RNA sequence: AUAUACCGCCAUCUUCAGCAAACCCUGAUGAAGGCUACAAAGUAAGCGCAAGUACCCACGUAAAGACGUUAGGUCAAGGUGUAGCC
């Protein structure tokens, strides 16, 4: 059994979302891509550095928000304008959210030589699609 | 339930208003096709699935046809045949049985006083909010057939035609190539052709001898094997016209047999200009006016040649 | 009895949910769960038209007769 | 006519010896048995025998006695083609033949009620 | 594979369709066929509506080709045909008069007669009953016996060879010997026939 | 050192279609079963194929094909439990 990143169908009790709920072969059909940059085309290079930066940013966003995030994060590498557009939960005070957003933007702009602006989305919790 | 539907409808209409305002046209003339075009232009979804497309239609298409309530505050259902699972299906069965017995009575009285297709189970269950099986559907189709075979008239005729449809086109005849004149070009015609990765453009004439030119030079220097010569002679032989038709094709890409078949197909499709339609039908039914999509099969990462496996033994 | 010669399940489930059943038992049925049985033929063509019409006349004297008592209570309000 | 079984089965009211001792109870079911089919034929033997005889009589060439071998081949081909065409395209027949489907359908339409 | 169902076979004959106005049955048939005009398959690169060929010759040429060498098989067939033609003409011009007048020079009739003579009549099958293989004579159709004779001739012309022998003149001599009712393929046919006759007491083991 | 602690990546079965939440009936309410369209108690959210995506369309090909047997292959993509050591 080719057990991939798809959700196993067993008992109806796992609040699975919509992102990783689909099969890994429906990416170019019923899904999409979290990251997007010019390194994924013919004739371009420096893709290893882009992948390292992407995985480091993902780890940093997952560590700085222990549960404040819902699913994942969409990457938009517009040459020299990174945008970590994601969502936010309605559980903490807005002051803490503003503080964390400002700290992350300052760290990004002063470390990766790139300004970052966020676009938070008001959701109650995890975007659940099936209770299976 | 109705409150959420009204919320969706008001959201849809305010979104349509905003879209007609941002596009620059009048909201009354802002049809649904323009809505879809604007959504596709503003939200370019580059996927392969046709269901994952950004749509903004009426909530009647997004939400399925909800089953209405048949009982009121008193508890008595609104339909007569409700305490049996299926209501509309059994009502239609009773109606068609009544029509059948009416037709039988009318036929008995007459004896004493002396393009389209049927419905589909999927279409039926999508039109009527009701689920059925296959045996009952076959029985209903047989009852409809018995209704049609009987002596119909006007009322029963329109009643059985309301449960009909309309088939699409069935004449798959190709377009007849007209006669083109390009600078003193009498009996001039061109065609194309694509088979086994080979593109040919034959130029059939009706005023020369009996030779074939491939890329300027004759076909003898380009087709040394008699196989291609016979393949190109077959179309001219099927019409009994050899020494009165000259061609000059410019084929490119593919091997000898692929280019020969491409030129043959081009000649067959170009000869449909100075002959009747019965001859081109005879040529099509014999194997000329048809495509040959025999392309090389995609090799699999584990098989020898897209069919045979590797070296799988038993011990 | 249906088309297999076997007692139907509706008469068995009626006594389960405390629901009476007025059936027409002939001579090969099980008139035990029926609260109001009556021996009578139910296979002749001209016979079944009698019971079906008597049940129709009972409606014309039950729901149609309801209007005779609706005017008595509507005099006050 | 069917013979009666008054003192056949060993019951409590039979002061004698049982003559019929079946394995399964004498209660019929609601299905009919399958018709007999798939048997060995091996027809056309005398023709092959006389063909081998006329081959051994003359030389190995079939020019001295071609009529016998020709008739044998014709009969064999006719029989084979007839059997194949029949078993491929026709299985009904006329009035009264191989009828198992409708038979079991009628048996299920009027089954047996052994549980009173 | 790459062809859907309910499709017909590409026709080869032309004179039958040059004037199909004989009677009414075939007229209605061809009219109903051309009405819906289904997607007829394309003609392969081996069939031709010419009258200077023969389907048996084409089948033999296709069977002779090993792997993917159509030009090689075609050249070998042309060489065999020209060799038998030259041999016929040499034995015609080097004779008397009665022999020259009582024989023909058409190689097609000679090849057809050789095929009809080398065609077997009975076949044996190794029926495994109880653990032993016993040969039982069973009837065979015409096409199967023709294919068996063709393959026997092919394998005799191929396998049976030494070192100094050739191939075109070898096959020509083999066909000329098979036409004269004295050939190795006819010898193998007679051996198979006598072997089947020696075991004729096993026809009762067949079940069809 | 243990895949007889895993997460993770896969295998013949898989060249098909069956399995799991909520009810009722029959087995005197025992383990269990619930198939008869000229129909005697079956309704079934969900899963996998069919339905669907792409290539040469509706053919064909590719991608996929559940709940598990093999304590199946691997602590030896990569990291974590238990033993002994700096
Ligand atoms: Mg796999
Ligand atoms: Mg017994
Ligand atoms: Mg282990
Ligand atoms: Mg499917
Ligand atoms: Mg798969
Ligand atoms: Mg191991
Ligand atoms: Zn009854």
């Amino acid at each position: 059994k080719n057990r991939a990143a798809r959700v196993r169908v067993s008992k109806g009790d796992k609040p699975v979302t919509y992102e990783e709920a689909h099969a890994p072969h429906y990416i170019a059909h019923r899904k999409g891509w979290l990251s997007l940059h010019t390194g994924n085309l013919d004739g371009e290079d420096h893709a290893a550095e882009r992948t390292v930066e992407d995985v480091f940013l993902r780890k940093f966003m997952w560590g700085t928000f222990p549960g404040c995030l819902a699913d994942q994060l969409v990457l938009k590498r517009r040459g020299n304008q990174l945008e970590i557009c994601a969502v936010v939960l309605r559980q903490l005070s807005p002051h803490k959210y503003y503080f964390l957003v400002g700290y992350s933007e300052t760290l990004l702009s002063y470390f990766y030589k790139c300004p970052v602006r966020l676009h938070l989305q008001t959701v109650p919790s995890k975007v659940v699609y099936k209770y299976l | 339930t109705e409150d959420f539907i009204k919320k969706q409808i008001e959201e849809f209409n305010i979104g349509k208003r905003h879209l007609a305002n941002m596009m620059g046209e009048d909201p009354e003339t802002f049809t649904q096709e323009d809505i879809d075009r604007a959504i596709a232009y503003l939200f370019p979804s580059g996927l392969f699935e046709k269901r994952a497309r950004p749509v903004m239609k009426h909530p009647e298409q997004i939400f399925p046809r909800q089953r209405a309530i048949q009982w009121g505050e008193d508890g008595r259902p609104f339909h007569y045949l409700f305490y049996t699972g299926k209501q509309s299906y059994y009502s239609l069965m009773h109606d068609v049985y009544g029509m059948l017995l009416n037709l039988e009575k009318h036929q008995s009285h007459l004896q004493a006083k002396s393009g389209s297709r049927w419905l589909i189970k999927e279409e039926l269950e999508e039109m009527l909010v009701e689920k059925l099986s296959d045996l009952d559907y076959m029985q209903f189709i047989r009852l409809l057939e018995k209704l049609l075979t009987s002596q119909c008239g006007a009322a029963e005729e329109e009643f059985v035609q309301r449960f009909r449809r309309s088939v699409t086109l069935e004449s798959k005849k190709q377009l007849i190539e007209p006669v083109q004149y390009d600078e003193q070009g009498m009996a001039f015609s061109k065609s194309e052709g694509k088979r086994k990765t080979a593109k040919a453009e034959a130029i059939v004439y009706k005023h020369g001898s009996g030779r074939i030119k491939v890329n300027g030079i004759d076909y003898q220097l380009y087709f040394p094997i008699t196989q291609d010569r016979e393949q190109l002679m077959f179309p001219f032989h099927f019409v009994d016209r050899l020494g009165k038709h000259d061609v000059t094709c410019t084929v490119s890409g593919g091997g000898r047999s692929a280019q020969a078949g491409a030129i043959r197909l081009a000649m067959a499709k170009a000869l449909c200009s100075f002959v009747t339609e019965d001859e081109v039908e005879w040529m099509r039914q014999a194997g000329l006016l048809t495509t040959d999509p025999r392309v090389r099969e995609r090799k699999k990462p584990g098989q020898e040649g897209a069919r045979r496996k590797f070296t799988w033994k038993k011990r | 009895l249906n088309n297999i010669f076997e007692p139907h399940v509706a008469v068995r489930d009626a006594a389960k949910m405390n629901i009476p059943t007025v059936g027409i038992v002939d001579t090969n049925c099980n008139p035990c769960l029926i609260t109001y049985p009556v021996p009578g033929n139910d296979d002749s063509p001209l016979a079944v038209h009698l019971y079906c019409r008597l049940f129709q006349t009972a409606i014309t004297r039950a729901k149609e007769k309801r209007q005779q008592v609706e005017a008595l209570y509507r005099l006050q309000g | 006519a069917t013979p009666s079984l008054r003192g056949r089965l060993a019951r409590f009211g039979n002061p004698r010896k049982p003559v019929l001792k079946p394995n399964k109870p004498l209660i019929l079911a609601n299905r009919v048995g399958e018709r007999r089919r798939e048997k060995g034929e091996a027809t056309c033997i005398t023709e092959m025998s006389v063909m081998m005889a006329c081959w051994k009589q003359n030389e190995f060439r079939d020019d001295a006695c071609r009529k016998e071998i020709q008739g044998f081949l014709d009969c064999a081909a006719r029989a084979q083609e007839a059997r194949k065409m029949r078993s491929i395209q026709e299985t009904l027949g006329e009035s009264g033949s191989l009828l198992p489907n409708k038979l079991n359908k009628l048996l299920q339409r009027f089954p047996n009620k052994p549980y009173l | 594979s790459r062809y859907s169902p309910e499709f017909k076979d590409p026709l080869i004959d032309k004179e039958y369709y040059r004037k199909p106005v004989e009677e009414l049955t075939e007229e209605e048939k061809y009219v109903r066929e051309l009405k819906k005009t289904q997607l007829i398959k394309a003609a392969p690169a081996g069939k031709t509506s010419s009258v200077f060929e023969d389907p048996v010759i084409s089948k033999f040429t296709n069977m002779m080709m090993i792997g993917g060498n159509k030009v090689l098989a075609r050249s070998l067939m042309i060489q065999t045909l020209e060799a038998v033609k030259r041999k016929q003409f040499e034995k015609y011009h080097a004779a008397s008069a009665e022999e020259q007048a009582t024989i023909e020079r058409n190689p097609y009739t000679i090849f057809h007669q050789a095929l009809k003579n080398c065609e077997p009549m009975i076949g044996l099958v190794p029926i495994l009953k109880g653990g032993r293989f016993y040969q039982v004579p069973v009837p065979l159709p015409d096409r199967r016996r023709r294919f068996l004779a063709m393959k026997w001739m092919i394998t005799e012309c191929r396998d049976k060879k030494h070192q100094r022998t050739l191939m075109p003149e070898k096959l020509s001599h083999k066909l000329l010997e098979a036409f004269h009712n004295q050939g190795p393929v006819i010898k193998r046919k007679h051996d198979l026939h006598k072997m089947a006759e020696a075991n004729r007491a096993l026809a009762h083991y067949r079940w069809w």
